[PDB]
Formats: C-alpha cells, structure tokens, sequence
C-alpha cells in the first residue's frame, strides 16, 4: 500500500 | 516519422513492452530531496512516487510549502498541467490551497475514492450541496453547486472561497469514474469524449492557471491523459501531424514528473487516442459526435 510502482 | 505506421509496426510485432521499457530506461532522474524530508513523510501517499524538486509546486505557506504535485510545462505545445497524487486526509487543505494559489479553473480526477475495496484518494470535495467543507488549516471553503452525472464520468461545479479575502471562484471537477488503476479507458472514444468535454469547458485555456490532474499517484492514468492532450495540441499546431513522436513527447513530460504512464498498454492506448483524435484535428468535425454516441455517457 505504501508503494505504487509494480515491480 | 509516421505515427500511424509506427503504431502498426509496434502492434503487429507485439513490441509494446519493449518500447515502454526503453522509455523507462531513458527517463530523466532528478532529485526529490524535499519530498523525502522526514517532515513530509506523511504528505506523500506513496514512498515511491515523489515530485522532483525542480518542478514541484510550492504552497505559498510559510509553515511547510510541500505538496506532492509537479508542474508539467510543455513549451512547444504551450500548455502546462499540474499532476498530483490523490489528496490524503491531512492534505486536502493543501490541495485546495494549491488550486487557489495556482489559479486553476479545472480539476481532472481519473481515479475513484474507493478502488476494489481500497481507498486510493480522500473525499476532498462535498458530496451534497447543503454540507459544504471548510479546510481550517488553509482557511478555504468549498461548496458543491451542481453536478452532471454521466455513465462513466461526472462533471461538478464547485465554489471555492478564500475565507481570508472572501473572494470566490468557480472550479470545474471532471471525474472519470471507470478508469481502473494500471488500466486503460473502455475505448479511445470514451477517453476522447471526456478530454474534449474538459477542453470545451475552457478549463485548459491559457488564461487560467494549469489544470490540476490526479489519479491515486498522479502518474499513470494522469500521464496518459496529459500525453494524449499534448500530442493532439502539437498535431494541430505544426505543419505535419505525422511528425509528432509520442515517445519523445512522453520523455519530455517525464523531465517534470517521474513515471508518467505506468504500463505498456497505457502507452499503446495513448497512441490509439492520439491517432483517433487526429481525425477531428484534420477536419472531420462529425467524429466528435461519434465519440459521444460511442461513449454511451447517457446510459
Ligand atoms: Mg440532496
């Protein structure tokens, strides 16, 4: 949730 | 070059992921030192999406001037946009302060407050006429004047008032309600119908401040919207439409805010929208009505 970018 | 021919070559070969990663690899990298200061930790929705220092919007606040928002200034296209994240519970006052200070006339929201059971953005505008909102920290009042609900988007008329001076301004809110996160619009028609509604409202006029565009992070769906709009402007502006290099335009926009356009399909969709939109730009004015009917906004 704290990160938006998808690996 | 030749945009349409390029699209077909990339699409036929299924090379969208390739060109997209090249764009990601070639994208500018500039410092975001202010966004990363501990004191601004709670002003950022995502730890991995931050505005570059050079293009960040500064609040005319003596306390802390930080907001996660970037000024995308397109020189040749002669249009500027402010791309920002969906306001957090503690930054809704900052958001409207920015709208006021930057003299924006329109706000384009591309996400939904609740997306698949998860909140992507705070309810930063009033849902009912009789229950206005007051942002005490920035001394602003916001009232819903009216709303025009369509099948996949809603346009709202809001009144923003600087309580300090009592001046008031009409703000137009264009909410695209059916664009999934990391997804694309239903069709180029639906997207273009929406974009032209924003354009016709006068919100993108140079006599107003930059339109404010956001999604949850202010980069994926937001980048797609701005890229298409800018490419269409360049197409109408210069001698040869085919000359518009979508990848070059996107890389230019990325000098102002990181990660604009988040998936290869969003990139592909951008090409589709620009190619279809170009029809109107070259002369076919009837196409605009076609998009509208094809969008089924009445439903
Ligand atoms: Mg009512």
């Amino acid at each position: 949730a704290d990160f938006y970018l998808i690996p | 070059m030749e945009m349409e021919k390029e699209f077909e070559q990339i699409d036929k070969s299924g090379s969208w992921a390739a060109i997209y990663q090249d764009i990601r690899h070639e994208a500018s990298d500039f410092p975001c030192r202010v966004a990363k200061l501990p004191k601004n930790k709670n002003r950022n929705r995502y730890r991995d999406v931050s505005p570059f220092d050079h293009s960040r919007i500064k609040l005319h606040q003596e306390d802390n001037d930080y907001i996660n928002a970037s000024l995308i200034k397109m020189e040749e296209a002669q249009r500027s946009y402010i791309l920002t994240q969906g306001p957090l519970p503690n930054t809704c006052g900052h958001f409207w302060e920015m709208v006021w200070e930057q003299k924006s006339r329109g706000v384009v929201m591309l996400n939904r407050v609740m997306e698949k059971g998860s909140l992507k953005c705070a309810q930063y505008w009033p849902q009912k006429e009789e229950k206005e909102m007051i942002f005490e920290d920035t001394n602003l009042k916001l009232t819903l004047i009216s709303e025009d609900i369509k099948s996949y988007y809603t346009v709202r008329q809001l009144e923003l008032e600087n309580l300090t001076t009592q001046e008031t301004r009409e703000i137009l809110h264009f909410h695209y309600t059916t664009w999934p996160d990391f997804g694309v619009p239903e069709s180029p028609a639906s997207f273009l119908n929406f974009l032209f509604k924003v354009r016709e409202s006068g919100s993108l006029s140079p006599e107003h401040g930059p339109v404010v565009v956001h999604s949850s992070a202010g980069i994926g769906r937001s980048g797609t919207f701005c890229l298409a709009d800018t490419c269409l402007l360049l197409m109408d502006k210069r001698k040869d439409p085919s000359s518009v290099d979508i990848k070059k335009v996107l890389l230019e926009m990325r000098k102002f805010r990181m990660g604009l356009i988040q998936t290869a399909d969003q990139l592909r969709f951008s090409y589709l929208a620009v190619i279809e939109g170009a029809k109107f730009i070259m002369g076919d004015s009837s196409v605009q009505d076609q998009w509208k009917e094809l969008s089924h906004e009445d439903l």
